[PDB]
């Protein structure tokens, strides 16, 4: 979440979707919103290569409990991350996602 | 927008590399994309839309095989397909929910299937 | 599949002549009707070259042009004469039909204001009588004047299987803003650019949209809603185009929502980003649509004439066009209280009112049934 | 999200024009509104580049400037004339709002001392009528002057969603101290630096504060106490900046306690020692805080414009701001006993008395209820 500008727009677009239960959620729909979100923010001016790996994954309730980004990496660069950094980032990304919706709720009440 | 887009890359990879070895690979990858993008290799979607294909043959014939209202067991035959078509319609909807993003967007411009 | 054009009245004959001028110059065909040396499939609008036109004082001006080798005021006054020479003109149509391989449609270019108003009314009925299997598209033009306009509607609402609207008052406003004219010969120039661009995908060989049926069938969902309005941006990415189309300052018209949208791109734009523009455009939710029927926005590419930079035209079927009809009906009701049976006008008054309701009912979540 | 700015009266146009000059030079934007070659998110304040300004004699001197390609004295007189052109100016705003992707707020730059002040009070009410879900932040500037000042205060206390006070008496003293001027174009240099620095975290995105409500939701505790004051350190460690802003000889304002503080450090400072300094400043107890609810101090970093060193900006909510209203209040009563209903002055005089009564009671251990 070090970008901030991109995650702001991404939390405004997933609001109408994640409120529904997880059973009606299918990954094929969220990607469209994700591609639009990059264009709608400053993340469009970015290296096309790294943007090819950034996608969504569905953890396996409510839509605010199974959504998370993945950024899969394979090849030579995969010897620095080694399937454990990707099992640690997602362990972190939840705590930064919760502490981000608990704030945009409290600026909506305000 | 898969032909005029993949083709416009195949022609661009040609006028760029003075090497010929690229052409044998650029053209080869161009061909594999068409089989992959156009869902010809993807069996589930290709075995579901195929049912939609021959489905219209029946319906279009039904309207052309007469000039009066659907009374002589045509209506009895009419309600047969809608129970399958609309079932086949929303059946496809769950399939798309990598490449389908360019397709499902067009059908969902008015969020009509969202109500399905 | 060939399509023949029909030109009536002063307005029709003037714009159609210019419509060909833009068309023949678009190809390598000199004014004397011969190919210049200097791809473009020309079968739809030309015969082997000769254009498939049927024209009906002003003909002197055309015969005096360098293109000599290229071939009352009341509605009652017009309709009366048309019945008298019925068999005279239908010889021309018949001889042009069998001379064509497979006739497909009948483009009609006329103004609803005076002889073209009635004669066109007479034609459309008789055309449907003899030919029931032919599409009938008309390039009608909008402005005792109201009475002539209302009578034409009664025929245009049930006969013409397609239609486009071109209003001068809105067109004249574009003149003083971006062209600074204050002239018919000038405002007609935009019409030619509008008309020629309206049928670009038919002359250049493409994947789809190879017939008039391939274009209109997407827009008109039901035979009652058979009216369109136009839009033209260039007066440079695809997103730059689609944004500038939907602005209300560019369209040629004087709650409400669209039914279907067509986009004509005549430039050489990179076609990889086109699906991206729709994504961003849909998100912006810049335009509203019907909630009952599933539809989308149509976008089609083309190529500009090399013998002549990116342009763009948009075809729209908007329910806001019902507003224009009200003005005619509103004025007529004022005339009916201001002055052999006078019942034909009364029946038409009813049938035009039905169309206003059908549009108004179409913007409802429950238009169907 | 986008933020549309408005400029009213002679002051609003001048400080807004100087705000845009500084904001154009801070970015890579030529005076011809064209991007020069030479990361900074500029979509909020610039439109694809066009500023989202609505300007309202001084306009001519702006149009004769090199930046032309970038686009009585009573309160009742200023209120009525806005009513007669009610529909006029909103068409400019209505097209800019709907032409905008997703509107967020309305920045207002105006001086409450008189046609502009009267026009402002009118527009502040109508924006509450039409748009209920849009913030309205006002960069008001303090100076029959007592009359006009309190009337606009009646609207600024219940209409404007936030407010940043900038009084000339504090700015002029700063110009007669470190500036040594003995002019309007001179003190506006300082006003432009505070305004440009106020929205710094909006244009350079960081982990936090990516929206206008993010800065305001922390300071303003209740919708009534929506007045703020500013502090510029320069007219280097982070521990120096904080101790050079909390000083009362740097605030732009002529017991009491703080409610919330926000610090903007715009330098290239070391971002690892920022958490240390907040550990020490608490120990020296340089500021006294509210006893009823919890309050803290906030520090936010950013990056200076490379195309143009450490600077600071402190936005605070001090109950000592109640004194400024008292001066206008007391000045009003002296004129009321000295000279169609004159009842609006009575209501305005009454409602500001409740605001002052909130502040003096906001410093007690039982402000709850
Ligand atoms: N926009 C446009 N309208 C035209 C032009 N020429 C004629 N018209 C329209 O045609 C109407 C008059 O037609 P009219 O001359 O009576 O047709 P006629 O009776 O067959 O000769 C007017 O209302 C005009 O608006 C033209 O060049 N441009
Ligand atoms: N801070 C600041 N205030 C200004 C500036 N110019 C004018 N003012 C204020 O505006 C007031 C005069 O308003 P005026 O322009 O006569 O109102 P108008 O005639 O209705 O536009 C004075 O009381 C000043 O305090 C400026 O450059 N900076």
């Amino acid at each position: 979440l070090g970008q901030g500008d991109f995650i702001r727009h991404l939390m405004d677009l997933l609001k109408p979707e994640l409120v529904r239960p997880a059973t009606t959620l299918y990954q094929h729909n969220l990607t469209g919103i994700l591609e639009t979100a990059v264009r709608a923010t400053n993340a469009q001016f970015d290296s096309p290569e790294i943007l090819r790996r950034l996608d969504v994954r569905l953890l396996e309730d409510t839509g605010w409990d199974v959504f998370s980004l993945d950024y899969h990496v394979d090849g030579p660069i995969a010897t620095v991350f080694t399937r454990e950094c990707m099992s640690h980032y997602l362990r972190v990304f939840n705590f930064l996602w919760r502490a981000k919706r608990m704030e945009y709720i409290l600026t909506d009440i305000r | 927008d898969v032909l005029e887009s993949q083709f416009s890359q195949l022609l661009h990879q040609i006028n760029s590399t003075r090497d010929f070895e690229s052409i044998r690979l650029a053209h080869d990858h161009f061909l594999s994309n068409l089989l992959a993008q156009s869902f010809i290799l993807l069996k589930p979607v290709f075995h579901c839309l195929n049912e939609i294909l021959d489905l219209c043959h029946s319906f279009c014939s039904l309207v052309s095989q007469n000039l009066g209202p659907l009374d002589e067991r045509g209506a009895a035959q009419l309600s047969i397909l809608v129970k399958g078509f609309s079932r086949q319609s929303s059946l496809l909807f769950k399939i798309l929910s990598n490449s389908d993003l360019a397709q499902l967007l067009l059908r969902l411009d008015y969020n009509k299937y969202y109500t399905q | 599949r060939e399509i023949i054009t029909l030109q009536l009245g002063q307005c029709g004959n003037q714009i159609g002549f210019e419509f060909w001028k833009q068309l023949c110059a678009e190809h390598g065909i000199s004014p004397e009707g011969i190919v210049e040396e200097f791809t473009d499939r020309k079968d739809v609008f030309f015969y082997q070259y000769i254009p498939r036109a049927v024209l009906l004082r002003v003909i002197h001006s055309i015969l005096n042009s360098p293109y000599a080798k290229l071939y009352g005021n009341n509605w009652a006054s017009g309709f009366s004469q048309g019945e008298k020479i019925h068999e005279d003109i239908f010889d021309i149509i018949d001889r042009e039909a069998d001379g064509s391989d497979s006739l497909e449609g009948f483009v009609l270019c006329h103004s609803i204001a005076g002889t073209g108003s009635g004669l066109g009314s007479y034609l459309l009925e008789r055309l449907n009588d003899r030919y029931p299997k032919k599409l009938v598209q008309t390039y009608s033009v909008f402005p005792v004047q109201p009475y002539n306009s209302l009578l034409t509607l009664k025929r245009l609402t049930q006969n013409a299987d397609c239609l486009v609207v071109l209003d001068n008052t809105a067109l004249n406003r574009i003149a003083t803003d971006r062209l600074h004219i204050q002239s018919f010969s000038q405002i007609n120039q935009l019409v030619s650019t509008i008309m020629s661009a309206s049928t670009t995908t038919l002359r250049y060989p493409g994947y789809m949209n190879n017939d008039l049926i391939g274009l209109i069938a997407s827009l008109i969902p039901t035979p009652r809603l058979h009216f369109l309005m136009t839009g033209y941006t260039p007066l440079t990415t695809v997103l730059d185009v689609m944004r500038r189309l939907l602005q209300p300052k560019n369209v040629m018209v004087s709650n409400h929502c669209y039914i279907a949208i067509l986009n004509i791109i005549q430039g050489e734009v990179d076609p990889t980003q086109v699906h991206k523009s729709l994504q961003r455009i849909r998100e912006r939710k810049l335009a509203n649509f019907i909630p009952w029927g599933p539809a989308s926005i149509q976008v089609a590419l083309s190529r500009k004439s090399p013998y002549l930079r990116v342009s763009g035209l948009m075809m729209a079927n908007h329910t806001s066009i019902s507003s224009l009809f009200e003005r005619t009906c509103r004025q007529y009701d004022k005339l009916r209280k201001r002055e052999d049976n006078f019942d034909e006008m009364d029946t038409s008054r009813e049938i035009v009112q039905q169309l206003i309701d059908e549009y108004h009912a179409a913007t409802r979540p429950d238009y169907i049934s």
